[PDB]
């Protein structure tokens, strides 16, 4: 019941898919092969939630993994864990979209996107009360940003009545990857911003300056890195796939979440977050878990809220507790750190707690923060947009294949709307 | 599944291309005859797999004279190559430009279009050409031009990347090279999605220098030439942890569609004995890779601005120490870029080691360095060309062969002036503008 | 006898593609829709007709295709009137029948450039051509 | 009891019928050299539908192959399974018609049509208790088209009152294996609608299709394809040569699919298809067959039911299932799928239930429809028919032989009629 | 159990089958003594079966020079034929159609007939005659116009394939060709019911360039032609997925009663070098075999439009990828059908590999392709032989030596007249129409 339908987009989202199956498979002790091996019933009690029961007991994702070119689904087929995937959701094409928009929602993702939307619908037919849509994709490739909004665009006309969260990875201001990131990443906001939900913003930096002083890490792979995003947005769901005190529901966040439909934009957090070595020194109980997590240092975002202030909160705690401990630190943090909070909005704190810990850990918790420091993020990268298409640098490559000026126009102007009511509200009294 | 071809024009070509498919089949493990003893397909890519186990590369080698060609049907590779694709002529254009291309060329143009249709059929998923061709001689120039415009013609869209050799500044072989030189680039020109640029005086240097070889033949240069082409395609051939694919070059080194005139670099270049001594860490040979004097066209990027980069990372490379090493080179006060260009950095990661083939100077390394440039500074090569051509051009020297060989005096100035047009739009657009 | 060119890339020159399907629309007078609509290739062989009168048999083909093999048949009408007129640009049938945007918006990108070149700025009512 | 007597015709029917008499003797446990092996005694309850019963125990069917030319014989005798088959029945010529239907219905067709007929004879004052005719035969060859035709007139003069169904392989739109099609197809139509009871026209490009893209076969072969034909015949017999929860005829499915005289042209189909692969990965649940059954891709006919109306439907289920699940996902279909549906034919689907489920799987299904998107063939190949006649092409070889066109004229005004009343009983309010 | 007989008239007829036979022989296994060491009957269909092992042809050879007829049976292939089936003359026509058909001529029809009779009467099935003659040769003409006339006569309806060399347009042996030419072709257009058409210099330029011998005697255009005349005889001799008869080639390629001409091609025409760099797929013979370069006789179907087509795959083949292919062929540019023949192929397939004579120039090959296209392209060579025979006879040359053997003017004009109507009814029914 309520189980939800998982949509893997880009070489991001392959590869941070491919960490994410690992957690879930863990935490309800199944096999690689596909089959159960686990020991508690409760893990057994919600599995449609995710996975799909199958002929001779075997279990198989509602996954549907899809990319223009054909390299990533190499690596997962061929690698360990690909073996239990459902090789029909296993859609791609043959040339990657060039990191750029035309080639990867009007020329290429064409193509593809009548051969997905048709595995999408037979999932939820055979689906029996469908929950939602999950989406993990990047804001500065082709196929990830390009396509991934036009299966957002098709998908919210088929159902309009279902909530859907996005796990993008939004870009850098330090170092860019990609040379033209403003004209994928603006055009693709412009999309979000009307069909989805809510939509929870990842750096990448402020993911390696976690893994560099918090975790003790010098050389973090990316196999380091997705790690820490996946725990993060397997404790998003975990609500409603085990029994808890005070439970919650991916609708019940977007409910606290949003005061308004277009700030919908969030900042995750996870703790704690402890180096293998200098874990024995500290007593894992909840007065450090809720200071750990409301610091600027351990944010998955590169905002500092202190330039901000947070609209509305959410704390999903996992493990076992007690309510009170939960409740009498909520409202210190609120009393002590009261001028980083709006105060047109009182009471701005929304807390969850579940009963079934996370792998090799007595408890811990996922924060989930509406802040208003978001609207620096938006501001800058409309800068760097601003200064590129004065020039008209970079675009005779998104006209030859479909749009025009004045669609990159209607960009900007919706974009710069967004961070000026973004700020409006933060000064609103 | 993907695929691209190759085409080998002329003895630049022919002599690259010699040395670049022995590098591939070190890569893959492919025997010289064609038998083998990231790997599941690789070879798919370039190798089209025939009945038997046997492998034949996907290469068209044209050429007019038979001097050369024939030396690689007598050489080790005999029975590598496909017999068909060896394309041969009669005579050579002799350094000039109109015999290769109305006269001398015009008679076997439609032969090698003929192979070059039946291999693209055979093929599915076809990316693009790759064109290894000169600019000083005749077939490497007059010819390459014909092929740019007849392959255009049948295929729309699709990548045309030229690995082109740039007369030197002070050396010179030839001495009708600004005649072919300015000629080539403004039919070309229009027919180019992205030419690297190669210029042999700079690369004496690098092997001088830097791999401290006083005996550089031009077998030692094409070697080193070679791993740059390798570089740049292999991602294609090998997974990684961020992928690109050749239209990814394409879309990020091009903010204008003349301005597509990008020159590469390659790192680490060091000989077998200085490579115990050296460390050899991520942070420093993106240091080394930017450094003016490795530079492998004979001109100093400290002259002018920079408008797009792109590293090429390949082995034990972790991500993090790559963005943390971009980001210490952004902030030299050496580096800098256009006002336009905000972002200016593209990076690509591969888990495939660079091979080392036998015999040759480089050493084994575990990490490896390919840089695609595209600057403002190369707009002094046009400059210094464009003074050669305007000074023997004044009298009219050497025309009388361009001119009797079907070829008017009319077209010259049609191509001086497309130069003088090319000239003036790098610098209006490096330089900054007001508001 | 008629004048090719080609089209590899195109600054400032190449059109958006609202503004494609309203030139298509505007010079035969009908009500396509998408783009991807102009698989069938009747308004294709009405060009031919409007750029050099004749050359083309308009009473071979016919506008109500809606299938796959009837599809190929228009097609290979304007594959002769290519060759009558000596045009040497070789139209890949395979590709354009599937009715995908991506081979469709490349092939009429390439007509409009081969319209305008042999265009002498005549006129005339399609309406009674049509019909 | 309810005895059916099956007759082959050229090089096709050979084929077809040598493939189905594998699956028979598969499915009735017969060994190879024609004694039975096999262990449930249900299988012997009914065998004398198909088999004949002989001398020590041995069993022989009821089948008469005939062709023209020797080949296919010799390929049938030398061959495995040809130590079962009558020789007696193994009737052939000397030349083929060489693709005319005056060779195959006026030159050879009369010494091959007195030696049938005295074996169908024979074998019918043989049979007990006739119930019909099965044919297996082309539409585009010479000697099986014309032969059949004769056949069916002459079996239909001798025996009104009885049914015989036709698997009739029609042409292909897009490759035609012969370059007189029309001329034989038109005609062998004409005689058809004139004297046939009911006709499931099957094509192979659709089959082609079907193999390669569901199926997931590199190298489909006339193998594959008449094991997929020969998979859907014995679905549509299986349910009276088996016992059953809700049982069906031949004569039911006849009176069920056809309202009009001239209207007997069906489309079968058969589920599930599935790769090697990807079984394992699928729960064979009536949900998902029916969902496989009610798609155009799954359709064993080159036309696309979304162009038309299915004027009626038959479902044969096999196996064990439940009729409330059955019932309810049939309404379900209808309803979802309304505007597909004649709208003065209310309740227009046929359900019928057995209860031996196929080799190999737990349940199966056969859907038959009678739709009219035949109407597209028809019309189709009346004007490939109506160009080449006005261009008098190829005729002077069938008037060489006995015709005229006076015969000509009037196959290709019924073909009109029939297409004209088919499309005008698609348009009725 | 079927039974098809094959005349071979004239020099060129008799070299022809030698090289045929020759290939049937080591395709059913035969020892060139007549015993032996799909397949089982087969042999029986050409191969009749005596009393002891021995197997003796159906074959007639017959010529009226005895030198190649004494070649023939002083051969390695002495024991095999039946000595009274072999006929020799004593004079040969010297290139007189006159000669070879009246006067000379009619001095041994009649024991040509009756070894015909005996040779049909001792079989129970037969189907059809096979005749090999050429078109200038007198001998050849005139004996195979009065095969024609007395086979008509003696069997009512029975199919009568020819295998004619046509003279080529350049290349030239006789002189007085013409005259033969048109005078064979106005007497057996009316008896015969399809006429497979072949040239010599056509061969020659496939053998070349194709196959890449320099040195190509008569021997191998012999063991070609004799490829293509097996290829459409093992639907009857072997079994297939699809099998076709004589009478299915006649009426699905002969669509009007005068235009029986259709053209042969053979693939894939490759050498031993050239075979292991190659994959040999369906689609690839399928493009070759309708290259226009490659059909074997010299004009060009560009020039013209296709009528029908027949494609006869023997080999490891599947329908499918076939089918897929003459899709991909119709899909291409350079076919282009009548508008009245919606449908124009007819496909066969057969199980039976086809097998290599020893010491010749073609290599093993498990696929096999031939192609018989009527077209119109035809009407061009029709008109080329109508100006050589209009310019010779303007002023009346070798009209003495034909009238002096028995024959006059009147039909002379009869020929012109009737050639010139078959060429306007080609043209005619070849071109669109209105309505
Ligand atoms: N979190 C995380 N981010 C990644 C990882 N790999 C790449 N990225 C980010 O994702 C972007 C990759 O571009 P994609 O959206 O995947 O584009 P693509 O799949 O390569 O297809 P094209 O855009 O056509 O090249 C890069 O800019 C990186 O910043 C990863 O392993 N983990
Ligand atoms: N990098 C490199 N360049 C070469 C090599 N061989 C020749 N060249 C270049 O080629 C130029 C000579 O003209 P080519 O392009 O070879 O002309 P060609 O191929 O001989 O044909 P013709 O012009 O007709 O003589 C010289 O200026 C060199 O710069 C080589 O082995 N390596
Ligand atoms: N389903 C299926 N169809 C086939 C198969 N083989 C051939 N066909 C079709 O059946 C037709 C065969 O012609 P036939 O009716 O058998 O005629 P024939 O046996 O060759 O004898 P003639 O008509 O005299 O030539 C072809 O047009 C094919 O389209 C097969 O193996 N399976
Ligand atoms: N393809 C092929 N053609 C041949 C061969 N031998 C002879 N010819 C053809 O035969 C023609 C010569 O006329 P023939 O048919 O041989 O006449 P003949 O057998 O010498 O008898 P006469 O006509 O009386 O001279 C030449 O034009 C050749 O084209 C051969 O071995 N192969
Ligand atoms: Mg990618
Ligand atoms: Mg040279
Ligand atoms: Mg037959
Ligand atoms: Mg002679």
């Amino acid at each position: 019941m309520r189980e939800i339908v998982h949509i893997q987009a880009g070489q991001c989202g392959n590869q941070i898919g491919a960490k994410f199956w690992e957690v879930i498979s863990d935490e309800h002790g199944i096999d690689p092969s596909g089959n159960y091996v686990g020991d508690s019933d409760l893990q057994l009690e919600r599995i449609s939630v995710y996975y799909n029961e199958a002929s001779s007991h075997k279990y198989v994702p509602r996954a549907i993994l899809v990319d223009l070119e054909p390299g990533t689904m190499d690596s997962v087929r061929s690698g360990a864990f690909g073996h239990l995937f459902r090789p029909d959701n296993f859609i791609f094409g043959q040339s990657g979209a060039g990191n750029n928009w035309a080639k990867g929602h009007y020329t290429e993702g064409a193509e593809l996107v009548d051969s997905v939307l048709d595995v999408v619908r037979k999932e939820c037919e055979n689906c029996d009360c469908l929950q939602g849509f999950q989406l993990t994709h990047s804001l500065g490739g082709g196929t990830g940003s390009g396509m991934g909004t036009l299966l957002i665009s098709k998908v919210r006309e088929e159902y309009p009545d279902r909530i859907m969260n996005t796990f993008s990875v939004v870009p850098s201001p330090k170092v860019s990857d990609t040379v033209v990131e403003p004209y994928n990443a603006t055009l693709s906001i412009h999309q979000l911003v009307e069909n989805t939900d809510e939509t929870y913003c990842i750096d990448n930096e402020a993911l390696y300056d976690i893994c560099f002083r918090t975790l003790k890490l010098a050389t973090p792979t990316y196999g380091d890195l997705n790690h820490l995003v996946s725990a993060t947005m397997s404790g998003v769901t975990t609500s409603l796939r085990f029994p808890g005190q005070l439970n919650a529901d991916l609708r019940k966040l977007a409910v606290n979440m949003v005061p308004f439909p277009r700030l919908h934009f969030f900042m995750p957090g996870f703790a704690p977050l402890t180096a293998r070595g200098s874990q024995q020194y500290r007593a894992l109980t909840v007065p450090e878990l809720t200071q750990q997590m409301f610091d600027a240092k351990n944010m998955m975002a590169a905002c500092d809220p202190r330039h901000g202030r947070y609209l509305t909160v959410a704390t999903v705690f996992r493990g076992r507790m007690s309510m009170k401990e939960v409740d009498e630190q909520m409202l210190a943090i609120q009393s002590k750190n009261s001028s980083y909070f709006v105060e047109w909005i009182p009471n701005n704190v929304k807390v969850a707690v579940c009963d079934i810990p996370p792998r090799g850990l007595k408890m811990s918790s996922t924060f989930i923060g509406n802040s208003t420091a978001i609207q620096e993020l938006f501001k800058r990268i409309s800068e760097q947009f601003t200064a590129m298409f004065r020039r008209k640098a970079f675009l005779h490559w998104y006209t030859g294949e479909g749009m025009d000026e004045m669609e990159f126009t209607e960009a900007e102007s919706n974009m710069n709307d967004l961070v000026s009511e973004y700020q409006q509200y933060q000064d609103a009294t | 599944m993907r695929e691209c071809i190759s085409i080998h024009v002329g003895q630049a070509g022919v002599q690259i291309g010699n040395a670049c498919w022995e590098l591939y089949c070190l890569e893959h493990g492919i025997q010289p005859d064609g038998q083998m003893p990231h790997h599941h397909d690789s070879f798919n890519t370039f190798f089209s797999e025939t009945g038997a186990g046997k492998h034949v590369p996907r290469a068209v080698f044209v050429d007019l004279e038979p001097t050369v060609i024939d030396e690689v049907r007598t050489g080790t590779y005999r029975q590598l190559f496909h017999p068909e694709q060896l394309i041969t002529g009669k005579e050579d254009a002799a350094n000039n430009y109109a015999r290769g291309h109305y006269t001398i060329g015009k008679e076997i143009i439609d032969l090698v279009l003929d192979r070059i249709r039946k291999l693209a059929d055979q093929c599915t998923g076809l990316q693009g050409f790759l064109v290894f061709h000169s600019f000083g001689g005749g077939t490497g120039s007059g010819f390459t031009s014909l092929l740019m415009e007849r392959l255009s013609v049948d295929y729309g869209k699709k990548s045309k990347l030229e690995f082109s050799i740039y007369p030197a500044p002070q050396v010179s072989t030839a001495v009708v090279e600004p005649y072919n030189s300015i000629l080539t680039t403004h039919t070309t020109l229009e027919h180019s999605d992205c030419a690297f640029m190669v210029d042999n005086e700079a690369i004496y240097d690098i092997c001088r220098r830097n791999l401290d070889i006083e005996r550089p033949t031009y077998t030692n240069l094409n070697r080193l030439i070679s791993q740059i082409v390798s570089s740049i395609t292999a991602s294609l051939r090998f997974d990684g942890a961020l992928n690109v694919d050749l239209t990814q070059f394409q879309t990020n080194l091009v903010p204008y569609p003349r301005i597509h005139f990008p020159l590469a670099t390659y790192a680490p270049v060091i000989s077998a004995e200085k490579a115990y001594h050296e460390q050899l860490s991520v942070a420093e040979i993106t240091n080394a890779c930017f450094e003016p004097a490795n530079q492998m066209v004979k001109c100093d990027p400290r002259h002018g601005k920079y408008m797009a980069c792109c590293l090429l990372y390949r082995g034990d490379v972790v991500p993090k120490d790559v963005n943390a090493a971009i980001a210490t080179i952004k902030t030299k006060r050496s580096i800098q870029f256009v006002d336009w260009c905000p972002t200016g950095f593209k990076v690509g990661i591969n888990y495939q080691p660079p091979t080392v083939v036998p015999g040759g100077d480089l050493a084994k390394v575990q990490r490896a360095v390919c840089m695609l440039s595209n600057t403002t500074a190369i707009a002094e090569a046009w400059a210094r060309l464009d003074h050669k051509f305007d000074l023997m051009y004044a009298k009219r020297a050497f025309v009388h062969w361009y001119v009797g060989e079907g070829m008017e005096e009319g077209e010259f100035s049609e191509a001086r002036e497309d130069m003088a047009a090319l000239e003036k739009d790098y610098e209006e657009v490096g330089v900054d503008s007001v508001e | 006898m008629a004048v090719n060119v080609y089209s590899t890339s195109v600054t400032s020159e190449n059109l958006s593609r609202h503004d494609m399907l309203a030139w298509v629309n505007d010079s035969l007078h009908l009500n396509y829709t998408k783009i991807e609509q102009l698989c069938s290739g009747a308004a294709y062989c009405q060009f031919m007709d409007m750029l050099f009168p004749g050359c083309v048999h308009l009473r071979k083909v016919k506008f109500q295709a809606k299938l796959e093999h009837e599809y190929i048949h228009n097609f290979k009408v304007l594959q002769a009137a290519f060759k009558k007129m000596g045009v040497d640009k070789i139209i890949p049938v395979e590709k354009l029948v599937k009715g995908k945007f991506q081979d469709n918006f490349e092939f009429i990108q390439w007509f409009k450039k081969f319209f305008d070149a042999n265009y002498d700025g005549k006129d005339y009512n399609p309406l009674l051509a049509r019909q």
